[PDB]
């Protein structure tokens, strides 16, 4: 009988291993995510700074 | 009745492990329950709950000391009669300070 | 309060065909819901949300507005939050609606909280938490003023309405997820509706989530500095004596790493360490590092804050702290004062620039009004000849020796127990 | 019939204890990943600015 | 503190983490008494603040339970008489009401 409650408990336990695990690798997969994201932000500085260097030109 | 001994059984029980003391706690009071030891494995002093045991101990031998000057002086000692249940909480610590 | 009405929702179904009769909605906006209905399965609802998305946010608003019965509305709300968990990018078909409308979301979606039943305006609210944490559309200025103001509201009523505030708490939590939400809600007095809340004996789960929020706070450098004008640790180190539960007390630990971490100021770490300490929270912290737990971060979380507040006794042990405080009248129980070995390093300090120390503990013993600094003088006295012994001539020289053995005469039992052990001191031997 | 349906909804319960636990727990490090990716990023961005700032 | 001292006793003989971090426990408890021991458990939830329920779970039994007799001011000596040369076993005839 009390393997009954065992059993539902690993079940669960399971369940929360899977979805800790998503939990943890969204960060190594978001880091990934940002050295992307750094393009955008090197991009829209360049060009800002070039329409001000223009203006100074 | 007399007549013949107690039909016993044997049980088990899960609970949160915070509120594992609570319950038991409350079950010492009933009185009526006896708990068996599911590691026997291994030590007792190698279980999850080693260090709390050992502040019990260490307490109750310097509470033996301060008895034991108190037996030495002549002030008396207080069988007031309350018996309660101690604390779950961590007001455990703030017994121990 | 939540998951029961949720639960019965998903099947109190019923025809929407009632009202497209009764010309309260469009017939587009009719076969839309019976569309989506039919279609269940996964890719089926990505077709009808990618081939009618521009119907699809419409009509939830469409019908969401002129319902009367909740059972309808309800069920649109469940449908959005179910379907926001299967796949929580679907608060994209809502801003595409929006933007193909010309117009922001906000307006169509805030003023359903302000309608009657409790459950649709809390669900509304998870929504809308969901859809503007997660979309590029930020929610800003009286926007998002009017939305913080209906949590605050709702943390005013304080049970199913506590069960509710715990929706309330977990949308401000997943809203505060991101940082333009943060320093919105230090802004507004939120963080005093969390103090007060919380001082009103809230449940144990809406504790975890306020600390949940605290703990966002002090995350950030600026919005822990912030948070200070309501010092926190007070009643967190007391509270957490109760909050036994793994949930509150790792968060708590978290929140006290997060303060002593992104303090910006040595003077700002100082501060929350004085708290913690004169508070007792170190005591605390030796018992839970002899306790183990679960998982990394409660034990990582008190092994860093036992180091962090190891520095700190260490920096009030100064020798130049002792001064300062010596001079500034703060004979309060500092860590200095009971730091044994601060005492064996620097009991000869107390000689130095001709004993001025000591001449100003023999002051005050005779100045101080105040019962602690009179006993914390007398004490510590005491201290500098139990850990110098030249000192007791040049006490009997300064009339410590006299002011002490008074002193353990003095109105309070206080300053009198602190003579008596500074007596005890100076008795110590010959 | 009330035995079973007791143990069982107890239990269920529990598991919903357990469950929501492990999503604090999972929230815990959704939320300081965002704070530690996010500032390695503002860092890099940063250095890379600089470096554009002193180009330009 | 003794108290205490048998409360960790007893948590330490729980089953631990490696099984569930929820604790389990194994106990002797006479049929007429499960009631009790549930609302004892119940108790301690409310004043735990546990909103987690606790509970008690029976299992058909092979093993040999402990022998009690209801013993009472008059019967104690004449019950631990006849159990002296042994304890009697599981709800077997008792020779006390007798001798």
């Amino acid at each position: 009988s009390q393997s009954q409650g065992i059993q539902q408990l690993l079940q669960a336990e399971k369940r929360a291993a899977e979805k800790v695990a998503d939990a943890r690798k969204r960060k190594a997969r978001r880091l990934k995510q940002a050295k992307e994201e750094a393009q955008m932000e090197v991009e829209q500085y360049r060009r800002e700074r070039e329409q001000e260097f223009q203006s100074k030109q | 009745e007399l007549f013949r001994s107690e039909e016993m059984t044997l049980a088990q029980l899960f609970l949160q492990s915070e509120a594992a003391y609570c319950c038991v706690s409350e079950l010492e009071e009933l009185g009526k329950v006896q708990f068996r030891d599911l590691n026997p494995d291994v030590n007792v002093f190698q279980r999850k709950f080693v260090n709390e045991v050992r502040r019990c101990e260490e307490m109750d031998r310097k509470l033996r000391f301060v008895e034991k000057e108190i037996r030495k002086a002549n002030i008396p000692i207080m069988d007031t009669g309350e018996n309660p249940e101690v604390p779950f909480p961590r007001d455990m610590i703030d017994l121990e300070a | 309060i939540i998951a029961a009405k949720a639960a019965e929702v998903r099947a109190n179904k019923v025809n929407w065909q009632s009202y497209l009769q009764g010309q309260m909605i469009s017939a587009e906006d009719c076969e839309f819901i019976q569309r989506f209905e039919m279609k269940r399965c996964s890719e089926e609802k990505q077709e009808m949300l990618q081939t009618e998305g521009s119907q699809c946010a419409k009509t939830f608003i469409n019908l969401m507005t002129h319902i009367s019965k909740e059972q309808t509305v309800q069920y649109i709300l469940t449908m959005v939050d179910d379907m926001l968990q299967e796949n929580h990018q679907r608060v994209s078909i809502f801003f595409d609606y929006a933007k193909r409308s010309k117009s922001t979301a906000w307006p169509y979606f805030l003023p359903m909280l302000n309608r009657q039943d409790p459950f649709t305006v809390h669900m509304a609210a998870r929504i809308i938490a969901k859809l503007a944490a997660w979309g590029k559309e930020l929610m800003e200025g009286s926007d998002l003023n009017y939305y913080f103001n209906w949590i605050k509201t709702q943390l005013s009523s304080q049970s199913d309405s506590s069960q509710y505030v715990q929706c309330v708490a977990g949308c401000l939590q997943l809203m505060l997820r991101v940082n333009e939400y943060r320093f919105a809600w230090v802004e507004a007095d939120g963080v005093n509706c969390i103090m007060g809340v919380l001082s009103n004996k809230c449940g144990f789960q809406l504790q975890y989530q306020m600390i949940f929020s605290i703990w966002l706070l002090a995350f950030s450098p600026q919005m822990c500095e912030h948070l200070r004008r309501y010092n926190i640790i007070p009643v967190l180190s007391d509270i957490l004596q109760e909050s036994v539960k793994e949930k509150v007390t790792r968060i708590i630990l978290a929140a006290f790493r997060n303060f002593l971490e992104k303090s910006t100021e040595r003077e700002t770490r100082q501060e929350y360490a004085l708290a913690m300490i004169q508070c007792k929270v170190l005591k605390q912290l030796e018992n839970l590092e002899q306790q183990k737990y679960d998982d990394e971060d409660i034990s990582e979380d008190i092994k860093f804050l036992l180091e962090k507040l190891g520095e700190s006794v260490q920096d009030l042990s100064s020798f130049d702290e002792y001064s300062s405080e010596l001079k500034s009248g703060r004979l309060e129980w500092s860590p200095v004062h009971k730091s044994e070995k601060f005492w064996r390093e620097n009991a000869v300090r107390l000689n130095e620039k001709n004993y001025e120390l000591l001449k100003i503990l023999t002051k005050l013993l005779e100045v101080s009004d105040d019962p602690q600094v009179l006993a914390v003088a007398a004490h510590d006295v005491g201290e500098y000849v139990r850990h110098y012994p030249r000192g007791k001539r040049v006490i009997e020289q300064l009339g410590g020796k006299q002011l002490v053995m008074n002193h353990m005469h003095h109105e309070d039992q206080q300053v009198r127990y602190n003579a008596l052990l500074a007596v005890q001191k100076l008795m110590v031997h010959n | 019939a009330l035995s079973d349906a007791d143990v069982q909804k107890q239990i269920k319960h529990m598991m919903a204890f357990i469950e929501q636990e492990a999503n604090e727990k999972a929230e815990e490090i959704d939320a300081k990943a965002e704070e530690e990716f996010n500032i390695e990023k503002g860092r890099l961005v940063q250095t890379q600015r600089l470096k554009i700032m002193e180009y330009y | 503190v003794r108290k205490m001292k048998a409360i960790y006793h007893t948590l330490n003989l729980c089953n631990i983490d490696v099984t569930q971090k929820c604790l389990i426990a194994e106990v002797w408890c006479p049929v007429t008494d499960l009631d009790s021991i549930q609302f004892a458990l119940r108790r301690g939830t409310e004043h735990s603040g546990s909103t987690v329920p606790s509970i008690l779970n029976r299992m058909q039994t092979n093993q040999t339970p402990p022998t009690y007799n209801k013993t009472n001011k008059f019967t104690h000596g004449f019950q631990n008489i006849v159990d002296a040369y042994g304890i009697g076993t599981y709800r077997e005839i008792n020779p006390a009401p007798y001798t």
